């Protein structure tokens, strides 16, 4: 009976009782996720408090196995998550405190309230209202109004909260041996593993910088095709060499450009591909789309939906009176049970999501064999780049015309091409640097590095020297802008955004070589190639048992983040766009202000 | 007379795998045709024997070991097999002569809020022998300190409970094993197959 001897005995009693209580709290969220009721939200309640006092007693009896104890890396990294325990390393009143503090900021944030100036009896929430506003106006300062009284009627209320926060936060994360909160969520990418595929919290923000310095060009580039668009929409408040104001960026924070399509698409004359038409000539129904969603996994060499994703899957919202979430979800619930949940319609959109939803189960499927403890993705990462290729392939031409949603005749315009890929690039590369500086901005006020004399101060540097962004009116400290962002109020990292991003395209481009994909690669259906299957299955099967280095190199062929199959895939969008903007200031300088 | 078998195969409720059930066959006429050529099984591999050849044949006993188990484990009643089940539950021996037979028993095993009617041995000391069978219930003691009856920190009760649902997975649902071993001793041979 050595250390390991005994922990992998510990573990076994772990699986059998913890398959057994994760199965019924999954089976519980099931009942009420499709059957909103008092009924279903108390047994699930009940249930999920099973399994968290199960697993909070499992937890600090795993640290009775000392971790240097034990060489079996795969027994290690399973005592490794058993370990972790969060903010239980608190006082009961540090503790109580902090999860106050977040509930406080969170109802804040959807509660929150703003009204129209020109019309005080117009208020709006954010979700249904603001956003409205924010995803479809014109006007620069109907857009302006939400955007400033967002960050001063909410923003506002965050700011001494988010203080307290931070320093609870960095307490139970040094309680926990790490330096402060934000090196405690680099550790979601800490590997150990055999000689060359260690990475360590600190190789995160190293890796992070290096891949976002390639990405400047390209984002630069499309920041400057989008600006001089934007002047002919507001000729008034646009700078030519200066910084895109933050309120005109199609949400309410810039995150993503994909609402600026109409007011940048290239070739306005020519319109989207859209097979939502040809699906309801066809008399498809949603059953005919996830049959189709199978038939291109089977395409590849993967495996069938079990026989119980048929009879229990929810595909189409109920409408007989019983209340669901229509939010798409792919649920792994554990013995062999997996079920997609969504509402779907006769729609191009749903059909692709089908795809996406339907790469979800896939990848549940493939480490299912796995112990209990590392049924997950490599990193947090791993799960929706998975999802997001599936889309990717279903959605070429290519695919649509084998499929019959195209004719065999069908002109593949190359100015629809570049409608396409600058569509692509609004949503996936805009949102990059707004990601990136987002999370550095948190990684330094957690480290210190930012007091907060000067935390709004600092935000806006990086706003203007990142993303090429400037606030529209001034925001001294009385503000606390990052948190009027869901995931900043809400306590989630955001780091994940970009990385999901860089390991979507090195997937895709090397399912793609695999096979043997002949022209650019945003063209490319990997349909039909077992080939290429298999190796998405090396890495699919493998979980979360081996350090994310490894998991990655067994598909793409490296160890590390790469950003050069993203910067192939939008390669004939770059040259497009370096050519349209060869008459004009290519940058930006960060000094102008829309308050000058 | 006709051998029990229907008393067996469609037996309203079976063992659990760590106790499973035996029952002795004799004095009686089986006719193995209304098992093989029938198509309710989605297992039927024999060892020592020829099925077709089992109604030419006539043995002193016939033995019929009954339980349940999850589909993915049915592999483990087999001669030379290893895992939880065989090394703990059910032992198979490398000799062994006679049938496994298995069916899919969802329908019947697998029930609404989940059936935990159904056990087995998760820890033991050592492997079992062939055809040996342990019902205790005493507290596995995995470390150097003794557990004096106590469960603890490595002191774990030795059964736990499967729970099937009729929404598991295949490999997860409950199936019904039949074992039937065959014997041939110094003494007369009661079971034998129909004559002509
Ligand atoms: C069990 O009953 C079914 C009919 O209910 C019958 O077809 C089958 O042969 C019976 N099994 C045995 C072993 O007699
Ligand atoms: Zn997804």
């Amino acid at each position: 009976s050595t250390t390991e001897d005994l922990a992998k005995t510990f573990l076994e009693k772990f699986n059998s009782e913890a398959e057994e209580l994760s199965h019924q709290s999954s089976l519980a969220s099931w009942s009420y996720n499709t059957n909103i009721t008092d009924e279903n939200v108390q047994k699930m309640n009940e249930a999920g408090a099973r399994w968290s006092a199960f697993y909070e007693e499992q937890c600090k009896l795993a640290k009775t196995y000392p971790l240097e104890e034990i060489q079996n890396l795969t027994v290690k990294r399973q005592l490794q998550a058993l370990q972790q325990s969060g903010s239980s390393v608190l006082s009961a009143d540090k503790s109580k405190r902090l999860n106050e503090i977040l509930n406080t900021m969170s109802t804040i944030y959807s509660t929150g309230k703003v009204c129209n100036p020109s019309n005080p009896q117009e208020c709006l929430l954010l979700e249904p209202g603001l956003d409205a506003i924010m995803e479809n106006s014109k006007d620069y300062n109907q857009r302006l109004w939400a955007w400033e009284g967002w960050r001063s009627e909410v923003g506002k209320q965050l700011r001494p909260l988010y203080e307290e926060y931070v320093v609870l936060k960095n307490e139970m994360a040094r309680a926990n041996n790490y330096e402060d909160y934000g090196d405690y969520w680099r550790g979601d990418y800490e590997a150990e593993g055999p000689s060359g595929y260690d990475y360590s919290r600190d190789q995160l923000i190293e890796d992070v910088e290096r891949t976002f310095a390639e990405i400047k060009p390209l984002y630069e580039h499309l920041h400057a095709y989008v600006r001089a668009k934007l002047m002919d929409t507001y000729p008034s408040h646009i700078n030519p060499t200066g910084c895109l104001p933050a309120h005109l960026l199609g949400d309410m924070w810039g995150r993503f450009w994909t609402n600026l399509y109409s007011l940048t698409v290239p070739f306005g004359q020519k319109p989207n591909i859209d097979v939502t038409d040809a699906m309801v000539d066809q008399s498809w129904d949603a059953k005919r789309i996830f049959e189709e969603a199978e038939k291109f996994f089977v395409s590849v060499g993967l495996p069938n939906m079990t026989q119980g994703f048929w009879e229990n899957s929810m595909l189409t919202e109920p409408g007989d009176g019983r209340k669901v979430v229509c939010h798409p979800t792919a649920w792994d619930l554990g013995k062999g049970d997996f079920r997609i949940k969504m509402c779907t319609k006769v729609t191009m959109d749903d059909f692709l999501t089908a795809h996406h939803e339907m790469g979800h189960i896939q990848y549940d499927m493939a480490y299912a064999v796995q112990p209990y403890l590392l049924r997950n993705g490599a990193n947090e990462g791993f799960h929706e780049a998975v999802g997001e290729i599936m889309s990717l392939s279903a959605a070429t031409p290519n695919h649509l015309k084998a499929i019959g949603l195209l004719p065999p005749d069908f002109y593949e315009d190359s100015e629809t091409e570049i409608n396409f890929l600058l569509k692509q690039a609004l949503t996936i590369v805009g949102t990059l640097p707004f990601t990136y500086m987002l999370e550095k901005w948190r990684w330094m006020v957690f480290k210190g590095e930012i007091p907060k004399e000067e935390w709004m101060k600092k935000w806006w540097e990086m706003k203007r020297e990142i993303v090429g962004v400037v606030e529209p009116v001034p925001h001294d400290e009385t503000y606390c802008d990052p948190a009027a962002l869901f995931h900043v109020a809400n306590d989630y990292s955001f780091i994940r955004y970009y990385t999901r991003t860089i390991y979507q395209f090195q997937f895709q481009e090397a399912l793609c070589q695999t096979a043997k994909h002949e022209g650019p690669l945003h063209k490319c259906d990997i349909s039909n190639s077992t080939e290429a299957g298999q190796k998405l299955l090396q890495m699919l099967s493998l979980g979360k048992s081996e350090p994310w280095t490894l998991a990655l190199e067994r598909i793409v062929g490296v160890k590390n983040m790469d950003v050069r199959p993203l910067l192939n895939y939008f390669e004939p969008l770059f040259t497009w766009l370096k050519d349209q903007n060869k008459n004009s200031f290519v940058g930006w300088s960060t000094n102008w202000s829309p308050y000058a | 007379n006709l051998c029990p078998f229907g008393e067996v195969f469609n037996a309203t409720t079976f063992a659990s795998v760590y106790a499973w059930n035996r029952k002795r066959i004799s004095n009686c006429v089986a006719d193995y045709s209304v098992l093989y050529n029938s198509t309710s099984f989605s297992t039927f591999k024999c060892y020592g024997v020829s099925p077709t050849k089992l109604n030419d044949l006539c043995f002193t006993n016939v033995y019929a070991d009954s339980f349940v188990i999850t589909g993915d484990e049915v592999r483990q009643i087999a001669p030379g097999q290893t895992g939880k089940i065989a090394d703990y539950n059910y032992k198979l021996p490398d000799d062994f002569t006679g049938c496994v037979i298995a069916w899919n028993s969802k329908h019947i095993d697998a029930k609404e809020g989940g059936n935990f009617n159904y056990l087995y041995r998760l820890f033991r000391k050592a492997n079992l022998k062939p055809f040996e069978r342990d019902i205790s219930t005493e507290i596995y003691q995995a470390g150097s300190k003794p557990c004096n009856g106590q469960t603890g920190l490595n002191c774990y009760y030795p059964l736990y409970r499967y729970g099937f649902y009729p929404t598991d997975g295949v490999g997860h649902q409950p199936y019904r094993v039949v074992v039937l071993s065959f014997e041939l001793l110094n003494a007369p041979a009661t079971v034998c197959g129909p004559k002509k």
